[PDB]
DNA sequence: GTCCGCCCGTTGTTTCTGTT
DNA sequence: AACAGAAACAACGGGCGGAACTATGCCGGAC
RNA sequence: UUUGGCAUAGUUCC
């Protein structure tokens, strides 16, 4: 059709925990930046580059609308994982999206807009530079873009959740026994063989994970060492796993 | 560490950034986090490798990398980066000498061992990603000497290239005599031999 | 060609006719701020877009230890004699195996194509 | 080769160089310099919206295919009907 | 399916927009039949819409100044009365009448340059 | 591990008319043992034991200050030779006191009397 | 271009003289075989405000068995054929006392004008030929065996010596080309003649159903 | 130096894989070809190649002069890291 | 002893023309 | 204007090699 | 002279 023909090329993002796409514009708006001057400074960074400003002008086209950071945030907690029936409390659900699930590793405190800003600008820079065919589009096989879970992030994230279950039931144990206002205790409320049995399963199984949900568990670790020869053990010991189906 | 480093040579920051000082400075990125910008990016280098080398205040894990074309540093603390020593070759010759090779070959009695070796500057550990701004010799007495010349600004030097085979790989005598399915069914085979 | 921005609101100036003196007017859509334009041409679309790198081209790739060096061709500025070269290094390029020159002098940065 | 032509797919984009569009009021006076001996041959002899669309043929794509601009011009009309107006120049 | 269903959406987007270029009364420009002294053949024959008598005129008096031109170059009516009406015969529209006229006042010029009767 | 994520992740946790307040402190390890006692991996593959060690943890008491010292809050595995096992640093010949081959790599688990491998 | 469509529409005209000539009709050698320029001198070599104008072009000819039994071949000058259209065709067939007739069309029919050709089947026949369809025979590409159709005593005797059921003979749909070629009904047998690498002739046979 | 000409149907990098492929294959048989007749008559190999038990010319070619060209999905070896095969050779190197 | 990763055949939805 | 025949696009569901030999963990939880 | 099952991992052969 005419008007999609005219418009060419779109840029959106797909934030976690919301139904579906929004334009960029749209969350550099809900960031706090209006001019598009400055939303142009955020992405482009020479202006001296006609192509990459054209490239840009279809995005740009989509702020006709929206001017605000209010209706900005308003539009992108729409879209949540439960629609609100009122209104303040869906910009309240976009503003903590946009402060804890966008982006975590810039920042997390109230003052991370000024940087989560230039790292989602340098994100559609890169999206641009691919688009011109000035950089190479990478490849997952390269080894430089992969990393190794060996025994000590495998093991430290097996027991945050079992840490965490120990702090949920320690709690309500808590709460049940205060409740009645008689007293409380430590000891009584700590169950040790949440932690000790659930390292023990997930080592002594393999199925990474908890034992009411070893549907989705990754099974594969923790096998069971070879000892037919010194060579296999030593074969064994070190071993490297993809799990691509 | 590396963070207060950068503050300390003259980095700037990106909330203390006007959005035209960009252009031509490289970003620098630490473990993924864009941090600021720097405008001499060739110093910056050396003084990181330097004190790299002399393990001083940058661990011998870390890995510097710098996009020449693209203008960015990228430094990874990261834990799961996989990565080999290799020997450090300065203008065309190799920093290990024959000093270091008597010190080793008396390593009992003397307790000069690799760590010894590594504090010296002589060898370096490289992950894959920083394997791509590097020209590596796979020997030196063969690949240092004057030549035809095809490259003459080495950076790196392989110890031995026979350690790019793995443990049930390296028991298979003349492996580059024979055919690569020969040598991975001896791969396979060598986890199953009684002894 | 370029993209023009109000004064006021700070947003794009989007083309705007003048249905009585017969001229191109910038306007945007927040303010009534009106400008006259130079170019006179809204839209330029080349599909041919052979741009010649010699632009894109940084004169600091001449400190990468990676790649190859001639003795044979001298600078033309300078005349150093070491210059780097390498190919397009572009994608969507449908053909291309020349070479690119760059002096390696420091300050010289002559990046040329012969 | 004739009838290799006659049997591959062709639009404008595989022989046109570049293309603009103008704001030119003016018949007379144009504000691209190269059309104005034969734009103003074509005007001298008879409304009209001000705008332009102004393209420009790759001369190789243009004689590889052995086409004709007036085969170019016939296809438009024929193709958009005589509500567009269509000047071209020659090879 | 997807290319007829694109090219319907664009030519009913396209008549959309003539429409709305249309005005209510579109004047039919009046055929002014022919002087008793027009020198054209089918002069009064109204088989091209909105081609005038005084438009082949026109386009006729280039043919004989173009040839005109020739031949002192080389050292006519007839002539140009017969290519303009070979060029009214193959045309079906007026903007290309035009521009085959014109095509054959150029290729007139050529033959003058090179020094050839055209 | 053992040094830092266990302890980052005890911290990160966030703390849990009168009102009650508690707040992990710190950690602590000891070497394996055995409660029916150090317990040594052939031990551990002959009665097929599991070879963990307790993990303690200081946590503090308020009611709006009282500490707990040494909370035990479960066993821990742990990986053969590594520097909380109790045949690290040890020499070849106490190796073979043990009955445990000098030549042995370690790095494995003792779970069940099997013996657990990780793989990347 | 007028040159392409005298071209085109002396195409068309000599596949329908291929046609009525396999279909059994009367169709002379001087007819079948025309040239263009022959063509162009008979009936008009300017299509475009010229003679030839989809008219005058529509072939009346007798089967070879009976001059009573007849059919048309005409040519609509509307790209849509329509019920109107349909009707004027039925009348002028009625009034010529004619049960069969063939409708080459520009680009396409109605469907409400082809629900309207099958509902009076048992009273007229007309089938519809695209204008792309018959720029070339079929029959004659290489990967086309030959075709014949077989009347019911040879139907009745063929299955009496292989003591076959009808329901037991491979099968040819009523929207095949070639069946859609020689007008064939559900329910008749045509034959395939074909050649073999291991034998050197095939015979074989094809319900339409 | 830009001189190579593209062959018509074909790009200029097709054209340019073509002959470096195509004066391979050529230098890889003729030593194959070199092999097999400086053969003997008392030859192992050739008692297993000419009665047909097992083996193959080409297989005594790689054994005695040249293993020849590996291809990956049908091409020459691709570019792994960033403009070159492996971290031993500069950037942009199309040799043998 | 009680309670807790890719292909392609169906069917729908929606749309676009023809008849009377 | 109402109705009807045919078609473009979208969503949904089933389908994905053959044999054979070892081993290990587990088959519900609180009161 | 009588008969557990589910899941996961590894290996052999085309
Ligand atoms: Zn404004
Ligand atoms: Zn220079």
């Amino acid at each position: 059709g005419a008007k999609k023909s005219a418009i060419g090329q779109r840029i959106v993002a797909t934030l976690p925990y919301i139904k579906q796409e929004v334009p960029i514009i749209i969350v550099f708006r809900a960031l706090g930046f209006v001019s598009d001057r400055d939303i142009l400074e955020h992405i482009i960074y020479d202006f001296e580059d006609p192509e990459m400003m054209e490239m840009v002008k279809p995005s740009l086209d989509e702020a006709f609308v929206i001017q605000e950071q209010n209706v900005a945030l308003n539009f992108i907690g729409s879209r949540g994982a439960k629609p609100g029936v009122t209104k303040e409390k869906r910009i309240k659900y976009a503003k903590e999206v946009l402060q804890k699930e966008m982006l975590p590793h810039v920042g997390v405190s109230d003052f991370c807009e000024t940087k989560k800003a230039y790292f989602l600008g340098y994100m559609v820079h890169r999206l641009l530079l691919a688009a011109l065919g000035r950089r190479e589009l990478d490849d997952r096989d390269h080894y430089g873009n992969k990393r190794l879970d060996l025994a000590g992030p495998l093991l430290a994230f097996l027991f945050r959740g079992m840490f965490k279950n120990l702090l949920k039931e320690v709690r309500i144990y808590a709460q049940k026994f205060i409740d009645r206002g008689k007293d409380f205790n430590l000891e009584l409320a700590i169950k040790t063989r949440i932690i000790s049995d659930g390292l023990k399963y997930s080592l002594a199984t393999g199925n990474w994970g908890d034992q009411k949900k070893a549907h989705q568990a990754r099974a594969g670790v923790s096998q069971v060492l070879n000892r037919l020869t010194f060579a296999s053990t030593l074969s064994h010991l070190r071993r490297l796993n993809s799990p691509i189906g | 560490p590396i963070l207060e480093f950068l503050e300390e040579w003259s980095m700037e920051n990106l909330e203390e950034i006007s959005p035209a000082a960009i252009a031509d400075a490289t970003k620098i990125f630490v473990n993924g986090c864009w941090v600021g910008i720097h405008k001499d990016p060739e110093q910056l280098m050396n003084t990181l490798r330097k004190l790299r080398r002399q393990m001083d205040i940058i661990v011998s894990e870390v890995s510097m990398i710098r996009d020449i074309r693209e203008r960015e540093i990228r430094i990874y603390t990261d834990a799961g980066r996989i990565c080999r020593p290799l020997l450090i070759v300065e203008k065309q010759k190799l920093l290990l000498k024959k000093r270091h090779i008597d010190q080793l070959k008396e390593r009992e009695y003397n307790n000069y061992s690799w760590q010894d070796l590594v504090a010296s500057g002589v060898v370096e550990y490289i992950d894959t990603l920083e394997e791509e701004t590097v020209m590596l010799a796979m020997t030196p007495d063969d690949l240092q000497e004057k030549e035809v010349a095809y490259c003459s600004t080495y950076t790196h030097c392989e110890i031995h290239p026979s350690m790019i085979l793995g443990v049930c790989a390296s028991i298979i005598p003349f492996p580059d005599h024979n055919q690569s399915p020969r040598n991975t069914y001896q791969s396979a085979m060598g986890k199953q031999a009684m002894g | 060609v370029g993209i023009r921005f109000c004064q006021e609101c700070n947003n794009m100036l989007y083309p705007k006719e003048d249905k009585e003196n017969r001229i191109l007017l910038y306007a945007c859509r927040n303010c009534d701020y009106q400008q006259e334009a130079d170019n006179s041409c809204i839209y330029v679309n080349k599909i041919t877009h052979e741009v010649d790198e010699l632009t894109q081209i940084i004169a600091d790739v001449s400190q990468d230890p990676t790649l190859p060096r001639t003795e044979d061709h001298p600078c033309q500025k300078c005349g150093h004699k070491e210059a780097v070269f390498f190919q397009s290094h572009s994608a969507r390029a449908e053909d291309a195996m020349r070479l690119y020159y760059v002096c390696t002098a420091p300050h010289c940065g002559h990046r040329w194509t012969e | 080769k004739d009838i290799l032509c006659r049997l591959e797919h062709t639009t404008l984009r595989k022989v046109t160089a570049n293309t603009a569009i103008y704001y030119d009021p003016n018949p007379q006076s144009t504000v691209v310099a190269e059309d104005q001996e034969w734009v103003n041959v074509y005007y001298e002899m008879p409304r009209i919206s001000p705008w332009l669309l102004r393209v420009e043929l790759d001369r190789k794509h243009m004689t590889d295919r052995k086409l004709t601009m007036e085969q170019i011009a016939e296809k438009i009309n024929a193709g958009f009907g005589d509500d567009l107006n269509c000047i071209f120049n020659d090879d | 399916g997807r290319d007829e269903a694109h090219k319907r959406e664009w030519n009913l987007f396209y008549q959309k927009q003539m429409q709305l270029r249309k005005g209510k009364d579109p004047k039919i420009e009046e055929f002014v039949p022919p002087d008793e002294n027009c020198p054209l053949k089918e002069a009064s024959s109204r088989r091209i819409p909105r081609l005038t008598v005084k438009a082949r005129e026109h386009c006729l008096r280039l043919l004989e100044e173009a040839l005109s031109s020739n031949r002192q170059s080389t050292r006519l009516r007839a002539k140009a009365v017969e290519l303009e009406h070979e060029t009214f015969r193959n045309a079906k529209v007026a903007n290309l009448y035009k521009a085959s006229v014109l095509k054959k006042v150029a290729d007139i010029h050529r033959a003058s340059k090179d020094g050839q009767p055209y | 591990f053992i040094q830092m994520s266990v302890q980052r992740i005890v911290e990160d946790a966030p703390p849990i008319p009168p009102r009650y307040l508690l707040k992990f402190e710190q950690i602590y390890l000891s070497k394996p043992t055995h409660w029916e006692s150090p317990m040594m991996p052939n031990e551990a593959r002959l009665r097929n034991l599991t070879y963990s060690a307790p993990l303690y943890v200081d946590i503090t008491k308020t009611v709006i200050q009282t500490q707990h010292q040494k909370t035990f809050i479960g066993k821990i595995p742990i990986m053969l030779r590594s520097t909380y096992c109790l045949l690290n640093g040890l020499t070849d010949r106490d190796l073979c006191e043990l009955n445990e081959c000098p030549l042995d790599p370690g790095g494995y688990f003792i779970i069940n009397g099997s013996e657990k491998v990780l793989i990347a | 271009d007028d040159e392409e469509e005298t071209y085109r529409l002396w195409k068309i005209r000599k596949t329908i003289m291929q046609l009525c000539h396999d279909r059994g009709y009367l169709v002379t050698q001087d007819g079948l075989d025309q040239t263009l320029e022959e063509f162009k001198a008979q009936f008009g070599g300017k299509p475009s405000e010229g003679r030839p104008r989809r008219t005058d072009l529509t072939v009346l000819v007798a089967h070879n068995d009976d001059p009573t039994d007849q059919m048309f071949v005409f040519f609509p000058e509307e790209p849509k054929v329509g019920i109107k259209t349909i009707k004027v065709y039925c009348q002028r067939m009625q009034e010529e006392n004619i049960t069969r007739a063939l409708i080459v069309v520009q680009q396409g029919m109605t469907p409400s004008a082809k629900q309207s050709l099958v509902d009076m089947a048992p009273k007229y026949i007309l089938e519809q030929f695209l204008q792309q369809e018959l720029l070339i025979n079929i029959t004659e590409h290489e990967l086309v065996p030959e075709h014949v159709v077989m009347t019911k005593e040879e139907v009745t005797e063929l299955l009496a010596r292989y003591k076959l059921r009808e329901n037991q003979l491979p099968r040819i749909q009523a929207g095949d080309p070639v069946a859609r070629y020689f007008g064939i009904k559900r329910g008749q047998v045509v034959k395939i003649i074909r050649p073999s690498e291991t034998a050197g002739r095939y015979i074989t046979y094809r319900l339409v159903q | 130096n830009n001189e190579l000409e593209p062959t018509p149907g074909n790009t200029l990098r097709q054209t340019f894989e073509n002959q470096v492929n195509r004066i391979l294959n050529d230098a890889r048989d003729k030593t194959g070809s070199s092999a097999q007749k400086s053969l003997s008559e008392y030859n192992n190999f050739k008692s297993m190649v000419v009665s047909g038990a097992k083996g193959s010319k080409i297989n005594i070619s790689q054994v005695i002069a040249v293993v020849g060209q590996q291809n990956v999905e049908g091409k020459r070896i691709p570019f792994g890291f960033k403009h070159r095969t492996l971290p031993h050779f500069i950037k942009d190197d199309y040799g043998p």
